[PDB]
């Protein structure tokens, strides 16, 4: 009986509080018996310099390996024994540590996150152990062409800036990174005004804020020293990187233009345009009858094994484009059909397909915020980027504002006659020359 | 997208002992979609 | 049902025998012009009807070479002309009309 | 204040024809409807193997009420989703969309499940997708090992693979698809589950369209455990191996004992890049093996049988040392060496993992659908935790004893030069 | 004596065949079932081998 | 020509019982030549 619009109002408001040391504490209560809690830190490779690049990824390997009060196995045995799950990740702008556990285990869970973020042991015997482990992971990542081609895209698109740096760091920095480099990274970036304690599930916001005062109070905050980090802008460069390797059976291509960044209202309309182009895989059932002309033609003529659009967001910048993988004789056809859809939407987008892109986005947004861990991530990441939780009803308002005119104007603002950043890897002899790619960013008929 | 679940293009390599944990099975499930 | 509808059928049988493709052993659907809809319908025929269509066209092309025809006993009788392709072609057209109606929205 | 509403209860109804409707109104922006069917690969026989795979791939072919074009464009227009999930016992047609579009996707779901035409040319064009689907699946070495593990354990009806045998690709006929739907997609073999939908409309839909009278009754073709071993010498870098014995059918109290035994031994990690201290199988192998490896307890419970054991990944030369170390670790539990704190930590991992697996609508719908076919009822989570608490330490030990003394089934793939046969364990 | 005097790089191996038994079943689309049922009998040259040849 | 001996292009069909005799095996031998 309840309508879709009415269901957006029923979602509980995300309660936000802030301690006296700058640590923000946010929660979304539900009736669940489980929950997710974690700390989102405004740190990443974009803050690291060339000498200490990969330091954050190194700390991730040491965060769960021992603390001053829980050395070695003690942390794992506590997490495992209560059936909880402990995880972490690191992007170029955000680092996160979160726990999944029962609701009754909320106080123990927060207590462990505090001991992890603040009292990391970093034993020299352990640092040498993780030195070889990260090096093996670097060899593993080399075999994932998708991870390679997207690192190349960042490397060439943001060349000369911190964003070109990968999260893992270069193999030479992992070998010469000392314990002092890591502690310097922690005291510099793991500061209370730059962290957000997020929770989601069955829990009242009071007990979270109490636990925040109980365990995170002992953390220097609101004035460290005259050592404040600040993210400068990062130059985007139209450029091309081509790793020719004819031993690999399929080529990987990633092409993109410069996006606006996290806070720009244009991201909503861009995601609608990307949803129209959508994504494809050889295991999809639709094939020729798919709505997306690129997916239909890619399946009918077998131009690729897969493609995906993306809108990667960073502070005041981003990578907007698509990535695909295909046989060595389909790289040209695939690039042609892809660019033709950017130009078609820049110039002659229609109302019905734009409604499909809005409906795909509404379904994507609600399907993603299903579970305590997705919502806990949305809380933590949003407070760092947006400084607030944007309610679902607001996203619906911005989506409903988009129409065909918005897509034509917004797509032309970022796509039409713009220099892309191209990254290629594999059998890419047939990858078009950059000038030919650059000419595909405008139409002579328009 | 097609999915194969068991834990309860050259893909990649898994060499170290840390990346191997979670690979051992724990009943297959085959999902297909549009 | 009445004497007048037998006269419309009477001239249709006249035009049928005047069209003369029955003299070569062909059927009406063998003579249709192959557009994209017709090519798909032929593609959907079962194996037996496809092989029968192929031999009748082959036999008629062999006769057309020699400027000959079949004996009258072997001509295609108007009453026995099987519209084997029309149900397939009607469905191909119906699908295209649906694609063309979605393209308008 | 910021508190959520009062959560509704799940409505549940059995119709006299055997059909089961269960709905929950969670007031979410999205709706989710699943039709769960006892039509998994177990109901194939040696003349129509792979028919349920091709059926799983044919959800967007033409129906009597909607062409293939309309189903694809109609669902994508509202941003919806249509999925088909298969196990060895069930097929689950799931549909997702915003709650204002439930009616449209319901109509498609019923057409796909109750009025497929299986056109001769559409089916023929779809046959090569079996090769692509199977190839994508089988690049996980786990998939083929567990295919062979079931082929080795059972004489019938669970030896059947989830994926179509190669010799059958292109041979599955439209008649076999029609016969499969008429025989297995019937009222007494079905359950209509819904989220973000009212109970009356599902019950209304169930009575209007899902009243298909049984073409084949609830089959008594019981799975017959036999045991054996299948070995696949290939060029993989690591040896995958699973050693298993018949354990227990799902829903029985003995099944809960094996589930606790699974978490006493260890099944999947809890900490990113953790040493897995509380996993007795991992620590037992790490004693005598210092190379990279992985080990996990395997638990597969079905309607009329079950398979419990463990799964190993190791270097080719360490394959026997890893397997014997793991198997000996199960023996010490069967000899009685099992504390009470060890069992309680296992119950916490089990109870916690069950609750976590039903946080999402995707995991909740799958659980309710599986309970409806397996049990004909809905058991709430607090009752599930109650059943887990009722497992005694002796029940966990007797489950280990049943594994140690039971006729084994084994599947292995890799360079098997140092991988023991069953009689060598 | 001129060419075939290659001295042993590997001696006459004692890697004796170990009978174990079991079964391999191949479900395919052949028209007829082929099946062989067998047990360990005897090494060649022994008197027991001649008995199996008569059998 | 390559040979496979065991009795002590679509090839063909063997249907009747008279043509089947001699098909059952009786140790494989693989021969190759020029
Ligand atoms: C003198 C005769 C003039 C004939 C003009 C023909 C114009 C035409 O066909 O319109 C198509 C053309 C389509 O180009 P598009 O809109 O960028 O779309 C690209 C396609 O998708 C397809 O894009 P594409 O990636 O496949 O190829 C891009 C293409 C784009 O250029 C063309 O296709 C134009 C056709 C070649 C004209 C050659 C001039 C002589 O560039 C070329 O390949 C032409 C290279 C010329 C080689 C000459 C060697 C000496 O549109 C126009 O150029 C119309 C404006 C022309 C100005 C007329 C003045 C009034
Ligand atoms: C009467 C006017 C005819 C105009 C045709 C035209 O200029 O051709 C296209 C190119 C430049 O466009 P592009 O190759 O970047 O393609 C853009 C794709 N979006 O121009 C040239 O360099 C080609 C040289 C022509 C010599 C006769």
């Amino acid at each position: 009986t309840a309508t879709y619009a009415q269901a957006l109002q029923s979602v509980p408001e995300t309660q936000v509080s802030q301690l006296d040391n700058g640590l923000r504490v946010a929660s979304e209560q539900s009736s669940q018996p489980t929950c997710t809690v974690g700390v989102w830190i405004d740190a990443g490779s974009r803050y690291e310099s060339e000498k200490n690049n990969g330091a954050g990824y190194f700390v991730e390997h040491l965060a769960f390996k021992g603390t001053k009060n829980r050395p070695g196995n003690a942390l794992e045995k506590e997490v495992e024994s209560m059936g909880a799950h402990l995880n972490a990740y690191s992007t170029r702008e955000h680092t996160a540590y979160y726990i999944k556990a029962l609701s009754k285990d909320l106080p123990k869970a927060v207590e462990l996150l505090a001991d992890i973020v603040q009292n990391c042991s970093l034993e020299d015997s352990q640092i040498e152990k993780e030195r070889d482990v990260i090096l093996q992971e670097l060899q593993e990542n080399d075999t994932s062409m998708r991870d390679v081609v997207f690192n190349y895209l960042h490397a060439t698109a943001f060349q000369g800036t911190p964003l070109a740096q990968s999260v893992e760091g270069p193999s030479e920095n992992v070998r010469k990174l000392s314990r002092a480099d890591l502690t310097e990274y922690l005291s510099r970036h793991y500061k209370a005004p730059r962290m957000v304690l997020a929770a989601a599930g069955g829990l009242e916001h009071r007990q979270l804020l109490d636990l925040a005062q109980k365990h995170f109070s002992g953390l220097s905050g609101t004035y460290d020293e005259d050592a404040v980090p600040t993210l400068s802008p990062c130059r985007f460069t139209g450029s091309q990187i081509c790793h020719r390797e004819d031993g690999l059976p399929l080529a990987h291509v990633a092409i993109a233009v410069e996006g606006p960044g996290w806070a720009h209202p244009d991201n909503v309309a861009l995601q609608v345009a990307n949803a129209i182009i959508g994504h494809y895989d050889c295991t999809y059932g639709g094939g020729a009858h798919l709505s997306s002309p690129l997916a239909s033609i890619a399946a009918t003529n077998k131009l690729c094994q897969s493609f995906q659009t993306f809108n990667i967001c960073y502070a005041d910048t981003g990578l907007l484009g698509a990535h695909f993988v295909c046989d060595h004789m389909s790289i040209d056809d695939m690039m042609f059909v892809l660019q033709g859809q950017w130009m078609r939407l820049c110039t002659s987008a229609t109302e019905s397909e734009v409604l499909r892109g809005k409906n795909l986005l509404r379904n994507a947004l609600v399907s993603h915020l299903d579970g305590t861990t997705p919502v806990c991530e949305d809380i933590g990441r949003s407070l760092l980027t947006y400084g607030r939780r944007i309610p679902l009803a607001e996203w619906e308002s911005r989506i409903a504002e988009v129409d065909a005119r918005v897509v034509r104007e917004v797509c032309s603002k970022y796509f039409y006659d713009q220099c892309p950043a191209v990254a290629g890897f594999g059998p890419i002899e047939q990858l078009p020359d950059y000038n030919r790619i650059r000419s595909g960013m405008f139409w002579l008929r328009f | 997208r097609g999915v194969a679940g068991a834990l309860r293009d050259l893909k990649r390599s898994v060499l170290c002992r840390e990346s191997l944990r979670g690979q051992a099975a724990g009943p297959l499930v085959a999902s297909v979609s549009l | 049902v009445s004497a007048s509808s037998r006269w419309l059928e009477g001239i249709r049988k006249w035009y049928y025998n005047a069209a003369g493709f029955n003299k070569l052993g062909l059927m009406r659907d063998d003579t249709i012009h192959e557009n994209d809809d017709v090519k798909e319908a032929i593609r959907r025929l079962p194996e037996n009807l496809y092989n029968d269509r192929v031999f009748r066209i082959k036999r008629a092309l062999d006769l057309s070479m020699r400027q000959q025809i079949l004996p009258k006993e072997q001509w295609t009788k108007y009453e026995e002309d099987k519209s084997y392709l029309e149900p397939y072609l009607k469905e191909v057209i119906r699908e295209r009309k649906e694609r063309e109606e979605w393209a308008k929205k | 204040a910021g508190v959520p509403p009062h959560p509704q209860d799940l409505e549940f109804t059995r119709l006299p024809n055997g059909l089961v409707i269960a709905s929950l109104e969670n007031y979410a922006p999205a709706s989710r409807i699943g039709l769960f069917i006892k039509a998994g690969s177990r109901y194939e026989n040696s003349n129509n193997l792979g028919t349920s795979h091709l059926l799983r791939l044919a959800s967007s072919l033409t129906t009597k009420g909607a062409s293939s074009f309309k189903i694809t464009r109609g669902i994508e227009a509202v941003g919806g989703k249509l999925s088909v999930t298969s196990t060895r016992e069930n097929m689950a047609y799931t549909v997702e969309c915003l709650r204002d579009d439930v009616d449209i996707l319901m109509e498609f779901l019923l057409n796909v499940t109750t009025a497929p035409e299986f056109r001769r040319w559409e089916v023929a064009a779809l046959q090569p997708q079996l090769r692509i689907d199977k190839a994508v699946a089988l690049q996980n070495p786990q998939a083929h090992v567990i295919e062979n593990l079931h082929a080795a354990a059972y004489r019938n009806a669970l030896a059947n693979s989830l994926y179509c045998p190669d010799y059958r690709i292109g041979k599955v006929t439209p008649v076999e698809l029609h016969d499969y739907v008429q025989n297995h997609f019937t009222s007494a073999r079905m359950a209509l589950i819904g989220l973000g939908v009212s109970h009356p409309v599902l019950k209304q839909v169930a009575e209007q369209f899902l009243n298909i009278r049984g073409g084949l009754g609830l089959s008594g073709a019981k799975a017959k455990y036999h045991g054996g071993e299948i070995r696949e010498q290939n060029g993989d870098s690591l040896v995958h191996a699973a050693l298993v014995a018949e354990s227990a059918a799902i829903g029985s109290a003995e099944a809960n004992a094996f589930s606790v035994l699974q978490h006493v031994l260890g099944a999947g990690p809890h900490v990113k890049r953790g040493s897995n201290a509380t996993s007795s199988l991992y620590q037992a192998v790490a004693k005598g093996v210092h190379q990279p490896f992985d080990v996990s307890a395997f638990n597969a419970s079905y309607s009329d049988s079950g398979l419990f054991g463990f799964y190993t990944i190791s270097q080719a030369a360490s394959a026997g040392d890893v397997i014997k170390a793991a198997y000996n670790q199960v023996k010490t539990i069967a000899q009685g060496n099992l504390s009470n704190p060890d069992v309680q930590a296992a119950k916490n991992k089990l109870k916690a993992g069950y609750l976590m697996s039903v946080e999402s609508s995707e995991g909740f719908l799958d659980e309710v659908g599986s309970q409806a076919l397996a049990a004909g009822s809905y058991t709430p989570p607090s009752t599930v935790l109650q059943q887990i608490d009722a497992v005694a330490d002796a029940d966990v030990i007797n489950a280990a004893k049943k594994f140690v003394s039971g006729r084994k089934s084994m599947a292995a793939s890799g360079n098997l030069g140092h991988t023991p046969f069953i009689d060598e364990l």
